[PDB]
């Protein structure tokens, strides 16, 4: 009950994903709403784009 | 407190207003008569008609059918000296094996 | 503002988008394109307010930007064939161009900050018009040109696309912020299987402008812009959180509701092409938009939020303005499942 | 996507503009009038695959 | 009176009339089965003089 | 099927229709009447199956699935109705709506002729119970009840989508018939395991297997008591009804992708017994004893012989009519005592004999009790799984033992010794309690009398 | 695009005229009836919305709700059925002009066909 | 990339194993350097020391991890006599989530990124023996 | 019972002949419908994937200012 059902069962599967998703959400989610800082990044994007696809 | 709430409500004894109450309404007629319908759909119609309907339901299943059957190919086979059970399903003249 | 000068606001943005949808010439759909940009400005900053400001300042700086990728494009397909029909483009370099312009135009990933952005500075009519109008248009020029489209490209930003709408919404607390996430999501999967069928990138095109026309009309028909204020409404009229809820589950994509027959046809469509990675890979993603749309569930319906004292006072008043063609949206958005076949007459 | 409203109404709106060998003012030709007629009169009616095949 | 009972028992129809509908509704998907009757190996026979079908 | 398709169709109506203190006896009446018809799918051929139309047929395996289903909802509106007194009108006809919902779904489930077709049915009876689970639940956790149960069924099933319309283009249809005429085998490939896999566990997740089962003790403790009957009773039942139906095409690579699953199975069919033994709440209990039963359902369909599959229907059929049992008998002392605890309330022998009565029985029936359907199915699967192998009975034997331990341990619990003394609001018990516990009780012991009914199409 | 640049395709052209030979959707059609009653669930949802009782209140406009539905369903279902028609006689038209590559396979019985037998034990 | 890519897959499987390791130390460097070029533009640094840095760790752990992956597969490979073995691939991305555990200083990220890598590596060994394909190419 | 509620077995086998004859029909036009849409796509030579080239009526063929084009 409690090393298997209530601890381990409970990390590996749903507490791992959902602290994986949690931490994703937090880094793509903070974000200071600079267009400076975003609009470098379409820079970047559009330099990889043009490289790496032909 | 941080909240303009109710206080928790006292528990609502049926038997306190109806002394002889089934635990299905509060109205005694409604409670009686939803007693009646549930006992007699239930227990007389679904239980009893059911049950003997289920009983009594025609062997579909061909039961007493395969019975027949085994028996007459039991009879057959044993009076004219063939096995009981035929040794193979299917016939190998009409089957082509690979060279 | 003038009711004269919205409208015809609202009048020129149409116009451009149809010269868009009509033209086949590449200088006229960059016209369209031009067009509905310069009448769609003041649709944003129609209600003066810094916020309004910054968001018109940063759609139309991106707007400009993927404008001029798109005319470099043009020039340079014209440049190696010649040609100014609209039809497979004969460079790839111009190609590759034309691809991302539109995708910043639509909002796809990486090019998707500025829709949350904008969604949040502005009203929710202005969001609503910009969702759907705005990703009308610039899908209708993928459509035209989807066969010389770089599938890898396509696929790439489409996944991102995905990927990034799920986990911003799932951060959100602000509900124009969740429904651009959401749209970015959508606009994902529909590009996703442009590539393959146009015929389904349109069935999702539709099915996802009848849910956020819906949801949309719903938030304005509360007056709620975030999660607190959306909690409130289960007190004032009870009925609206029970739609929305209904809606909500349908975004998801949820079966029998509207929201999986998008999803279902375009996975059935890109394992026909021998899909399989990518499509599973969609549909596990999903997932995270359904958290957050059924962690925006939770507080509007299936539980109940204290309340106010003046919400008294809103229950003696009643709702004056109609929304036009609400309960529509509603019934097509959450019924519309037996109804499938009828892509064929999409087709 | 693409309404054809030019082609079901009978109208020219950019088609005259669309290629280099239509009606030309003054009858100027351009230069690859002979190419481009050419390949256009190749490629037409068979769609693009079999056009650039 | 009489007319308050039918005012709240008329709902008392609604599944009755619904089973029959079924029914109807299952017979009429039958009838547009009937693209082997009286053709299978198994029971193929003739006709009764006087029936039309072997089975509806 | 439409003759019981649409009097469901017309519950529904009649409910909102229907004046604000006439809905339960309504409902109940139009349910049994409903139960009574379907009742007549139980007469089934040797040969072949019911072919209705082209969108609906019924076999040995479906139609005790749907008697069960249609005999489940009155006994649920019975328990609803003790639990919803103060409820208004509006929020009352809701919540039998959204059991009829359920129900409409559950048969067109059990009676749907194409996988695809089945996997919307059965997906759609999602949106009923996290509605009912997340709104009517008692306590807090049951927002994260439902977010568990949701998230882990839709992770089992999507893939299984995208396995169902890649096998739709393989072959050229899903429909039952066609691909049970039409299989051919499974060669053994990576790509023939991962859609052996999609399929599989997308069904395994429904089931619970262990290891993938802690969203059952969340979402059962926490549903309202028609939820906690549905959700044992039948919303389990849906997997095994899947893997019996899909493992027609997954041969012969079910010989040899069965292993980590049967030992998964078999060892957490030990476990979860051994959590029952240590359990505080009755209601977790009862959750456990359903995973241990299940766990040896999935057992008999991945061991795959007729002897299993007979074992497999009748135990799912029997634990479904004991799990909703005892959930319902838990439910009333809760409503007594307001508390789920079981060492909280005792001596109730003492004072209430024929509730003691009822926990008796369904004690005795949750154990495997000769010559109960119970010990049919389990029988069956432990003698099946002995012809597997030799030390699956030793396996099997621990998990009676064990099973029998906590079954008769609960009893002794609530039942026997001296009674709490400051609980003194434990009121008779109300003739519509010992009603729900006899209409539980009658007909699995005259399922015990007919068993041929209930053994699936390999009998 | 699939059948989009077929061959004499009108364009803005709902329905075709080489559809007018295929049966029309019967009045009774179970997709009409499904038109109609999103159509009388709109009407009931409008009633909600704006507070009136919801299935006595408004009869016109219910009523108004599922004629509207059941119009724009006939033409609709018409229309998806001269799309499949036409997919259909393209596939065939194919087929037929094509035989070798889709060519007529000589039928062997399954007393001819070998097939591996996997033992289940 | 695709050079890159077409390099590692040209190398055989079982042999070559320090030009295994280099060619997918050259993929983890192009990625890292990618990484940190977004993480960059994102969130600038607070100066160009401080962004050099960072770009260094982030470059030289992708590195890190592209060079233990590609010599934990072919010496695996190479000692079992068993190439297209997807174990090989497995052993290799747990050994690479190891790497990336070890650089984090974190054995919770080290156990998770050692299984997520080992499947993601054996299903991509997977995909390369039965011709999966991520990008289908379109067609019916 | 058998009488009053349920039918001869005959109805049930030839409902099933007509519903497999039904499904088996459509198999072989769903296989063969991804056939012909794969040939048609790969080659270019039927009605369906015939994207638009550009029409030769706009041609201008009257003689110009120059005597070669
Ligand atoms: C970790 C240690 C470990 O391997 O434990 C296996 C062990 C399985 O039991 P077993 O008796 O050791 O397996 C028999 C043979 O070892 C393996 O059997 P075999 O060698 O005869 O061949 C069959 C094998 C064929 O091998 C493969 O297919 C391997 C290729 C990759 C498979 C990826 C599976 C993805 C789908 C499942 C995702 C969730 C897990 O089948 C599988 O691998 C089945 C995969 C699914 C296993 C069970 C999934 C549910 C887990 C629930 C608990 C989660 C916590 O435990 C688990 O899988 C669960 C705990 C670890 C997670
Ligand atoms: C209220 C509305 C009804 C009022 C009363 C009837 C007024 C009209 C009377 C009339 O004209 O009758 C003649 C007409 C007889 O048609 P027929 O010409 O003899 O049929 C021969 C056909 O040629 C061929 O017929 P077939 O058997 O080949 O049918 C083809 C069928 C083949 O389709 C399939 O195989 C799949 C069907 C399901 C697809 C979607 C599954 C996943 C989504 C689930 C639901 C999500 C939303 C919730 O495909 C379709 O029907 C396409 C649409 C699918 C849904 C059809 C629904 C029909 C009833 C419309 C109202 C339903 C209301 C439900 C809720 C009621 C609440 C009070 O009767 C009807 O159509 C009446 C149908 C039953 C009405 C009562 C409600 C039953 C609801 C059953 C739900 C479960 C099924
Ligand atoms: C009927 C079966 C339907 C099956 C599904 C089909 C699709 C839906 C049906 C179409 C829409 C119906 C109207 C929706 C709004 C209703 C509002 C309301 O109060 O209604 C009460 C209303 C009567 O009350 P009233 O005196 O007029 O006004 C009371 C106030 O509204 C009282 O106002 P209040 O302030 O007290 O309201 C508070 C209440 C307000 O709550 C509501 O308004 C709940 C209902 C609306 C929610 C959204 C409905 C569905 C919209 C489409 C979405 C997809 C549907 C399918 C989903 C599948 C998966 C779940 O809020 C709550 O209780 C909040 C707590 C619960 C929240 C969580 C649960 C939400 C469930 C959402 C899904 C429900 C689906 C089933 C439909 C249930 C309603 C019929 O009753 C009805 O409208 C009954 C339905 C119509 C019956 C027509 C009968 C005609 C004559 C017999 C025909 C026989 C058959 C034909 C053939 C001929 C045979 C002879
Ligand atoms: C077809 C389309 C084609 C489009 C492309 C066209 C290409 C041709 C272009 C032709 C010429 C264009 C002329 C116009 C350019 C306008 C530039 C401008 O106005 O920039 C304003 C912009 C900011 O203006 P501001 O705010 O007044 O200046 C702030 C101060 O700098 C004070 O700043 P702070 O105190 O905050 O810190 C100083 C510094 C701090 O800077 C940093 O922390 C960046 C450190 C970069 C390290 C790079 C290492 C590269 C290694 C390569 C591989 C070898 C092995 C390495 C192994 C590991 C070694 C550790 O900067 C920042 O913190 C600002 C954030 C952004 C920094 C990086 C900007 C470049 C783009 C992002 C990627 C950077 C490289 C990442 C690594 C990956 C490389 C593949 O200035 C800059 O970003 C730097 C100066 C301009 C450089 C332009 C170079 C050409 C770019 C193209
Ligand atoms: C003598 C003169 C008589 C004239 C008679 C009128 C002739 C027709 C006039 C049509 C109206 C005038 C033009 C106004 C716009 C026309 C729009 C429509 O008619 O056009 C059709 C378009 O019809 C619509 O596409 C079908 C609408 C389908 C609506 C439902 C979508 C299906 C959703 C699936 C679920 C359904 C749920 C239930 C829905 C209620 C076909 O046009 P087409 O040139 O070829 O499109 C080109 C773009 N493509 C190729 C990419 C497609
Ligand atoms: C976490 C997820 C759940 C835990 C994993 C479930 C148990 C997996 C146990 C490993 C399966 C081993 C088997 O399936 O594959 C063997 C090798 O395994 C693979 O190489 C590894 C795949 C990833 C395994 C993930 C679990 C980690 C297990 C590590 C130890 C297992 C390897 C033991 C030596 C083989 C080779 O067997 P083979 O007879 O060829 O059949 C393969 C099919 N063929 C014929 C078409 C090729
Ligand atoms: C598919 C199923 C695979 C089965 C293996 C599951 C992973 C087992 C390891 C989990 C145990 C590790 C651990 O306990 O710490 C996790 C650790 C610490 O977070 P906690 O706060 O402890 O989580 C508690 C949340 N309430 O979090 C992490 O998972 C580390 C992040 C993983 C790194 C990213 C993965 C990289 C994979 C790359 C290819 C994809
Ligand atoms: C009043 C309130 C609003 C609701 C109105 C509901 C009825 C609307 C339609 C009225 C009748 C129209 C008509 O003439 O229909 C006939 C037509 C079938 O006729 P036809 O096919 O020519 O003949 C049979 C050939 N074998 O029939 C059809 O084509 C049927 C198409 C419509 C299907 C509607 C399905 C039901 C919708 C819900 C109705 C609920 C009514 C509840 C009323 C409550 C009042 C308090």
């Amino acid at each position: 009950s409690s090393l298997l059902d209530l601890i381990w069962l409970e990390t590996i599967l749903p507490k791992t994903t959902s602290f994986i998703q949690m931490k994703m959400s937090i880094m793509v989610s903070n974000q200071k709403g600079l267009i400076k800082l975003y609009f470098l990044s379409f820079l970047i994007t559009i330099m990889i784009s043009m490289t790496l696809f032909n | 407190i941080r909240l303009q709430e109710d206080p928790d409500p006292e528990d609502e004894n049926l038997y306190e207003k109806n002394p002889d109450s089934h635990g299905y309404d509060k109205d005694p007629i409604v409670d009686l008569w939803n007693m009646r319908v549930v006992f007699f759909f239930g227990f007389s119609i679904v239980l009893v008609l059911g049950s003997t309907f289920v009983a009594y339901l025609p062997d579909y299943r061909m039961q007493e059918w395969a019975r027949r059957e085994a028996e007459r190919l039991v009879k057959y086979r044993e009076a004219n000296g063939l096995p009981l059970m035929e040794s193979n399903c299917f016939d190998p003249n009409k089957i082509q094996l690979p060279e | 503002m003038n009711p004269i000068i919205y409208t015809t606001l609202i009048m020129t943005v149409m116009s451009g988008t149809m010269l868009v949808m009509i033209s086949s010439h590449w200088l006229l759909i960059w016209i369209g394109f031009e067009m509905n940009l310069l009448a769609m400005i003041p649709v944003l900053m129609k209600n003066f307010n810094p916020r309004a400001t910054e968001a018109a300042t940063k759609y139309f700086l991106t707007q400009a930007t993927a404008s001029m990728m798109l005319m470099m494009a043009i020039i340079i397909n014209l440049l190696y064939s010649g040609q100014w029909t609209i039809t497979k483009m004969f460079n790839p370099v111009a190609m590759t161009m034309m691809t991302m312009a539109l995708a910043m135009k639509l909002g796809l990933s990486p090019f998707h900050f500025w829709v949350p952005e904008v969604t949040q500075g502005i009203s929710l009519q202005a969001g609503l018009l910009l969702l759907t109008w705005q990703k009308l248009a610039p899908l209708s020029v993928l459509c035209q040109i989807s066969q010389s489209i770089n599938p890898n490209l396509m696929l790439t930003m489409a996944m991102l696309s995905i990927l990034i709408g799920g986990w911003g919404g799932l951060n959100q607390t602000q509900l124009r912020k969740i429904m651009a996430y959401s749209s970015i999501a959508h606009m994902g999967w529909m590009t996703a299987v442009l590539p393959y069928n146009t015929t389904m990138t349109i069935l999702n095109l539709l099915i996802y402008i009848t849910m956020t026309l819906a949801m949309f009309m719903l938030l304005i028909h509360s007056s709620a812009t975030t999660t607190l204020s959306l909690s409130h409404t289960w007190n004032k009229m009870p009925v609206i959180t029970s739609l929305m809820m209904v809606t909500l589950l349908s975004m998801g994509g949820l079966p029998p509701l509207s929201g999986f027959m998008p999803k279902w046809m375009i996975i059935q469509e890109m394992t026909k092409n021998e899909s399989i990675i990518m499509p599973t890979l969609m549909a596990m993603t999903a997932l995270l938009n359904l958290y957050f749309y059924m962690r925006l569930a939770y507080s509007s319906s299936l539980t109940m939020f204290p309340s106010t004292n003046n919400m008294k006072m809103k229950w003696q008043f009643e709702h004056t303005k109609q929304m036009k063609l609400l309960p529509t949206m509603i019934v097509l958005s959450t019924l519309v499942l037996p109804m499938t076949p009828a892509l064929s007459s999409l087709n | 996507p693409f309404f054809d409203v030019q082609k079901r109404l009978g109208l020219d709106l950019d088609r005259w503009m669309t290629i280099q060998s239509a009606e030309q003012p003054h009858k100027i030709p351009g230069r690859c009038h002979a190419f481009e007629k050419e390949w256009i009169e190749c490629a037409h009616g068979i769609g693009g695959i079999r056009a650039e095949k | 009176n009489v007319l308050q009972i039918v005012r709240d028992h008329w709902v008392h129809i609604l599944v009755p009339v619904g089973f029959v509908f079924g029914c109807y509704l299952d017979r009429r998907s039958d009838e547009k089965l009937t693209a082997f009757r009286n053709k299978s190996l198994l029971f193929k026979r003739e006709l009764r003089p006087n029936e039309e079908v072997t089975w509806k | 099927m439409l003759k019981i398709i649409i009097p469901t169709t017309m519950l529904l109506p009649m409910t909102w229709m229907s004046k604000h203190n006439m809905i339960w006896i309504n409902a109940t009446v139009h349910s049994l009447l409903i139960s009574l018809i379907s009742l007549s799918l139980l007469n089934q051929l040797g040969e072949n199956s019911l072919n209705f139309s082209l969108t609906f047929f019924s076999d040995s395996l479906s139609a005790p699935l749907l008697v069960l289903t249609t005999w489940l909802l009155p006994l649920m509106l019975m328990a609803s109705q003790s639990h919803l007194s103060k409820e208004t009108t509006t929020r009352k006809k809701l919540y039998i709506t959204m059991l009829i919902l359920l129900q409409l779904f559950l048969i067109m489930t059990f009676t749907a002729t194409e996988l695809i077709l089945f996997y919307i049915l059965f997906e759609a009876t999602l949106v009923p119970t996290l509605i009912i689970i997340t709104r009517w639940g008692n306590q807090t956790e049951r927002l994260n009840a439902g977010l568990y149960f949701l998230f882990y069924t839709l992770a089992g099933s999507l893939p299984l989508l995208v396995a169902l319309v890649y096998i739709q283009n393989t072959t050229g249809s899903l429909n039952f018939l066609i691909i049970h005429y039409w299989s051919h085998p499974l060669s053994n490939s990576w790509s023939n395991i991962f859609m052996w896999l999609a399929c599989i566990m997308a069904f395994m997740v429904k089931m619970p297997l262990y290891g993938l089962h802690l969203w059952l003790p969340k979402a059962h403790v926490e549903a309202p008591i028609a939820g906690s009957m549905v959700l044992a009773a039948v919303l389990l039942k849906l997997g095994g009804y899947g893997m019996m139906r899909i493992t027609t095409i997954l041969n012969p690579l079910t010989n040899y992708m069965a292993y980590p699953f049967l030992m998964l199975s078999m060892w957490g069919m030990i476990m979860t017994s051994s959590i029952c033994l240590r359990q505080t709440d009755l209601k977790s209990l009862i959750a456990y004893s359903s995973v241990s039963h299940m766990a040896l359902v999935i057992v008999a369909i991945m061991i795959q012989t007729p002897w299993s599959f007979m074992g497999a229907t009748a135990l799912m059929i029997a634990h479904g009519l004991t799990s909703s049992m005892l959930f319902c008998l838990a439910n009333t002392n809760y409503e007594r005592v307001h508390s789920r605890t079981m060492i909280l309330a005792r001596g109730l022998q003492t004072l209430l004999p024929l509730m003691a009565t009822w926990w008796l029985v369904a004690s005795l029936t949750n154990l495997a009790l000769p010559p109960s359907i119970n010990l049919i199915g389990e029988l069956f699967i432990i003698t099946a799984s002995f012809s597997w192998s030799n030390i699956t009975i030793i396996l099997m034997g621990m998990n009676m033992m064990i099973t029998a331990l906590y079954s008769l341990y609960m009893l002794i619990t609530t039942q026997r010794g001296k009674y709490t003394h400051h609980i003194n609001n434990i009121k008779p018990s109300f003739t519509r309690e010992n009603a729900l516990m006899a209409l539980h009780i009658l007909p699995l012991l005259l399922l015990t009398l007919n068993p041929k009914m209930i053994l699936g199409p390999l009998y | 695009t699939m059948m989009s640049g077929r061959p004499g395709r009108v364009p803005l052209q709902f329905l075709p005229n080489e559809a007018r030979s295929l049966p029309p959707p019967k009045l009774t059609d179970p997709r009409l009836v499904y038109m109609g009653f999103l159509g009388y669930c709109s009407g009931l949802i409008d009633n909600a919305i704006r507070r009136r009782p919801v299935v006595s209140a408004g009869l016109h406009r219910q009523l108004l709700y599922v004629t509207s539905f059941v119009f724009f369903g006939y033409y609709l279902l018409k229309r998806q059925d001269y799309m499949y028609a036409l997919r259909d006689h393209d596939m065939f038209a194919y087929v037929k002009s094509h035989p070798e590559d889709f060519p007529e396979k000589d039928k062997k019985t399954y007393g001819e066909i070998l097939e591996e037998f996997h033992p289940v034990r | 990339a695709k050079t890159l890519l077409h390099k590692y897959s040209d190398i055989p499987e079982g042999t070559e194993c320090h030009r295994k390791a280099y060619a997918s130390t050259s993929i983890g460097g192009a990625t890292g350097l990618i990484v940190s070029a977004y993480s960059i533009a994102l969130k600038p640094p607070a100066s160009f020391l401080e962004g050099v840095a960072r770009t260094g760790r982030y470059t030289f752990t992708s590195a890190a991890i592209g060079a233990i992956f590609g010599l934990t597969s072919c010496i695996s490979a190479q000692v079992r006599e068993k190439p297209d073995d997807p174990l090989n691939y497995f052993i290799g991305g747990c050994a690479g989530g190891l790497t990336l555990g070890a650089r984090t200083r974190s054995y919770g990220i080290g156990a998770a990124a050692c299984a997520y890598m080992g499947l993601t590596a054996a299903l991509v060994k997977m995909g390369q023996l039965e011709g999966w394909q991520v990008f289908a190419e379109p067609k019916v | 019972i058998a009488r009053t509620f349920y039918d001869g077995p005959e109805k049930n086998y030839e409902k099933t002949m007509a519903i497999l004859q039904i499904e088996a029909e459509k198999a072989e036009l769903r296989l063969k419908e991804l056939e012909v849409r794969r040939l048609m796509r790969a080659r270019g030579d039927g009605p369906w994937y015939q994207y638009p080239t550009i029409d030769k009526a706009l041609i201008d063929h009257s003689p110009k200012t120059t005597p070669d084009n």
